[PDB]
């Protein structure tokens, strides 16, 4: 047992809202199993989503966020988190802003991962092509033969 | 580096400011 | 020097088409620097794109592709590649299909990476929240306080 | 596993078939 004021309920609900929120923004195929939740928690998810949408239309923020280097993203996360709350104040807007920042690190890490995956997979593909297909492709007179094949 | 430290403080202050303003 | 039939031109153009093609499909924020190319190579890119689009509307294929497990994606790539060309035949359509398969492994790897990133970043965020913000959140009577804050 | 081997052969045959058909 334990009401909304218990540390357990706070961590539990906190996990749900944050995951709901990050998954939501990271969807904008291969999608994610949405986070099942109650009526009040949906109402909260809904509102977080709106605040996040409004943050996305803040061009200053998006500029600086894209500007920052996420080679060591954990360092960045903790440095920003600490700086945000260092003046000893707390309010709901900063908590929301923190959640927003977390979702942006996800996207940012994802962005650096994409060209890595591509290069790796291209490596396999071009290795296969060179050792198995090159002979046949030369027989066509190179990729100019694919032009003919498409009609162009 | 030294400028990245600046961008990070910046992001923080901005996030804190946006959060202070989400009230009204 | 070396015309379209040279192995050098074949590997070089091959790299360009494949990268162009994979990046194209992986875009459907944080986008990718497009691959600069000549008129003939653009014509080729254009056509590959169309064939890929037509492959995406092949529900059989998409079903099986999503069905396959990419724990060891290199193994999968080479097993499929070998099987596709094992009857000793070659044509342009199989080469296109191979490229298509490569782009799908990219998306598939990306999909498994997303929930990993999210969990990691949520770990940092919930760690910060529990040690730095929990007290204040309890003072609000838990997340029910965020409801009040949003007006609900 | 043994069924994954089946799904893989399947994907291959299908890709090969789709590629043979891209002609006309």
């Amino acid at each position: 047992g334990g009401g909304p004021t218990s540390s357990e309920q706070i961590m539990k609900t906190g996990a749900l809202l944050l995951q709901g929120f990050i998954q939501d923004r990271a969807g904008r195929e291969l999608a994610l199993d949405p986070v099942p939740q109650d009526a009040s928690t949906k109402k909260l998810s809904e509102s977080l989503k709106r605040i996040g949408d409004e943050l996305d239309s803040n061009m200053e923020l998006q500029r600086m966020i894209a500007a920052v280097d996420t080679d060591s993203p954990r360092e960045v996360f903790f440095r920003v988190a600490a700086d945000m709350f260092s003046d000893g104040n707390f309010n709901w807007g900063r908590v929301v802003a923190l959640f927003y920042f977390a979702s942006k690190l996800v996207l940012k890490a994802l962005s650096t991962k994409v060209p890595e995956l591509i290069r790796t997979i291209m490596g396999w593909t071009l290795d296969f092509l060179r050792e198995r297909l090159l002979g046949w492709i030369q027989d066509q007179g190179g990729w100019d033969g694919l032009l003919s094949y498409f009609g162009t | 580096s030294e400028s990245q430290e600046d961008i990070i403080r910046n992001i923080a202050r901005h996030l804190a400011q946006v959060g202070d303003s989400m009230d009204r």
